[PDB]
């Protein structure tokens, strides 16, 4: 923050295994694919500062979303087809199933 | 009187930044616990909190005075001037001391220099629980400590035979789980700083099956018996028993969203969805069951009549053959 | 809204499913809803009793239906009589049921 460039440097120690303890991070959700170690400098107005930055890579996880939200609208349409099978004598019977998969 | 010369004599020529012995042998420190209340095992969080008194006594040469008083006890007013450990809690995410109404800490320092340092704590430990056999799972997760900044050459802790002693556990919030036992354990880690002995508190928890035995197991057997009381209902009043399927599929997914909604996004299927997923392809199955029975009255009456009947034996059979083989299973395993 | 399904008559059994089924469904979800205000206990309270014995009697209701309906056009006096016979046993098992939960739960 208060010191420009040409008054502290920073760099990693080791270059990379300065960041450990990644691999060992288990998320509910995601998966960290990667990380990566960059050094660069900023400019603002009042100097050049430097900077590291830390960058992860994560992934979301789809089992508990096909599982949870997308079979669910699958077999809703399923039982929307299924009012092709039944007669078109029955009205109260296909408008059952068709309105009641509309809402769901 | 002359308790105040003592306590001036003994922070005359004192360094509270160097440990006893700070070039010639490690700090033995022995620590002991108090848990007055194991908090509530929310798993949405991986996390549970935990109240302890924690206790630490160690040696200080320095500290040492001689006179007809034995034992100088004394409150929080002189635990910033001596030298104190720096104990942390390794897998605290957020854990705090108590300040009301006078910081809770304790300093009582023996005639041959003898410290002991109590204070009380309320930390908010982390474990990860393997959310699966739920809700019939079991576990043992710990707390563990270690010095922040003196390696295992400089501080080195040390259980006591009685360390650890829990209270009355009656009074607990433990709602779901129920405390069976605990074990200490000591190790050594490395770190980027150095090796540090890292001591552990293995508390034992037992899921206990009741909120979940009334909240979703009973409501979606008795779903299921629901949507088999279709198959009873006269094959000729078809919206009857659409409607009796469609209804029974819609609260079969709402009490799915609210089980799975109970414990955290998992991508992992536990013993609870697999029960509710059953009980959804159940319903499924004798939905299109009904389904392939109205359609087959049009091309062949008979399949149908031997079909209700065949149903109605086929499938009270297949549940209580599935309830046994899950539950004797998850009981064994 | 349960125990009205029962001074209907046994032809119209479209009416009397959607009376069953809506009834279990709507038990169920005032079942959930009432579990949720309370801390995640691992007994029983008494406002779980009452919602557990409300529960079994629209699933009585609705078995008694079950059962009519599959008498009726084989033994139509058998339904008919049992119909309505359980159009007063009903009633006054829930009235007794009442007087026992109140008076017991009250008195402490
Ligand atoms: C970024 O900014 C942040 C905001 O500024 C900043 O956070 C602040 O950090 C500082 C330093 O870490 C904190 O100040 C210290 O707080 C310690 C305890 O903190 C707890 O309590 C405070 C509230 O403090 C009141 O209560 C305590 C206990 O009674 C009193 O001791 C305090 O003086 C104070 O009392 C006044 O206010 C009361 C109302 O609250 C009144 O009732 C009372 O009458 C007084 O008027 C809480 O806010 C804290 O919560 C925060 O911190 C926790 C930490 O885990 C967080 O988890 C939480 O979320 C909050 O963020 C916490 O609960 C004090 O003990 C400490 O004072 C001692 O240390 C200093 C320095 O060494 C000494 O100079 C000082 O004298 C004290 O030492 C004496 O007392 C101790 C008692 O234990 C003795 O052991 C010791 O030997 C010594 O005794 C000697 O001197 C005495 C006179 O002083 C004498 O009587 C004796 O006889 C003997 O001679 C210090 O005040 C500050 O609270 C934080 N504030 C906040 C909002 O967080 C953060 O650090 C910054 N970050 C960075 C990276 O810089
Ligand atoms: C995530 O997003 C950040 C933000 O852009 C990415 O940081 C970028 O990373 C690339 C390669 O790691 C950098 O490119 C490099 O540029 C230097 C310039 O001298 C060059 O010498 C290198 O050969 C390379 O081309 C890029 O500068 C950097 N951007 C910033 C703003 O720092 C990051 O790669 C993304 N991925 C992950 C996993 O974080
Ligand atoms: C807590 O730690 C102490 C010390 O590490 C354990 O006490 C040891 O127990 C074993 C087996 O009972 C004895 O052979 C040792 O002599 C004991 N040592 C001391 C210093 O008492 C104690 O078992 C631990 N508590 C547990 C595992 O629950």
């Amino acid at each position: 923050y208060g010191y420009t460039t040409d008054d502290i440097e920073f760099y990693w120690r080791g270059d990379d295994n300065a960041v450990t303890g990644v691999t060992k991070i288990e998320l509910p959700q995601f998966s960290i694919v990667d990380y990566k170690l960059i050094t660069k400098k900023v400019v603002f107005s009042t100097g050049s500062y430097p900077r590291l930055s830390l960058s992860f890579k994560l992934k979301r996880n789809i089992g508990y979303f096909i599982l949870q939200t997308y079979m669910p609208s699958i077999l809703i349409t399923i039982l929307s087809w299924v009012s092709f099978w039944i007669n078109y004598d029955a009205s109260a019977a296909r408008v059952a199933l068709g309105i009641t998969t509309v809402l769901t | 009187g002359d308790v105040t010369v003592i306590l001036n004599n003994l922070l005359e020529g004192y360094d509270n930044k160097l440990r006893p012995d700070i070039g010639v042998k490690p700090t033995l420190i022995h620590t002991d616990m108090y848990v007055n209340s194991i908090g509530p095992v929310n798993a949405i969080n991986m996390e549970y909190t935990i109240d302890i008194f924690f206790a630490q006594t160690w040696y200080d040469r320095r500290l040492k005075f001689n006179s007809t008083i034995k034992v100088l006890r004394l409150n929080s007013n002189m635990v910033g001037k001596i030298w104190i450990p720096d104990t942390f809690f390794r897998n605290s995410k957020k854990a705090d001391a108590h300040w009301i109404t006078t910081p809770n800490r304790m300093l009582r320092i023996w005639n041959d220099g003898r410290v002991l340092y109590t204070l009380r704590l309320t930390i908010d430990a982390e474990c990860q629980l393997q959310l699966h056999n739920f809700p019939m799972d079991e576990h043992s997760c710990p707390l563990e400590f270690s010095s922040y900044g003196y390696p295992r050459e400089e501080i080195v802790y040390q259980w006591k035979r009685s360390s650890v002693e829990v209270g009355d556990t009656r009074s607990w919030r433990l709602y779901q789980f129920s405390f069976v036992g605990l074990r200490n354990t000591t190790e050594v880690v490395k770190t980027t700083s150095g090796d540090y002995v890292v001591m552990s508190v293995y508390f034992d928890l037992s899921r206990r099956m009741g909120y979940f035995t009334i909240q979703t197991y009973i409501p979606c057997t008795l779903i299921v018996v629901l949507s088999w009381v279709s198959f009873w209902i006269n094959k000729d009043a078809v919206p009857a028993r659409t409607s009796l399927g469609i209804t029974t599929v819609l609260t079969m997914t709402t009490l799915s969203t609210i089980a799975r909604k109970s414990l955290p996004k998992v991508s992992y299927v536990t013993a609870m969805d697999l029960f509710v997923s059953v009980c959804f392809i159940f319903v499924f199955s004798a939905l299109v069951e009904y389904g392939t029975l109205h359609y087959f009255v049009s091309s062949q009456p008979a399949r149908a009549a031997k079909m209700d009947s065949y149903a109605r034996i086929f499938f009270p059979t297949a549940f209580c053959l599935f309830n046994l083989v899950y539950w004797v299973s998850y009981l064994y395993l | 809204l349960s125990q009205v399904s029962f001074w209907l008559n046994r032809e119209s059994v479209p009416a009397r499913t959607v009376f069953g089924v809506t009834t279990v469904l709507t038990m169920t979800t005032l079942s959930i809803s009432a579990r949720n205000s309370l801390p995640k206990v691992a007994y029983a309270t008494a406002m779980d009793w009452f919602i557990a014995v409300c529960y079994a009697f629209v699933f009585s209701a609705l078995i008694e239906f079950a059962t009519v309906n599959y008498f009726t056009k084989s033994q139509p006096a058998r339904a008919a009589k049992i119909d309505r016979l359980s159009r007063i046993a009903f009633p006054l098992l829930f009235g007794i049921f009442n007087l026992v939960y109140w008076a017991t739960y009250l008195n402490r």
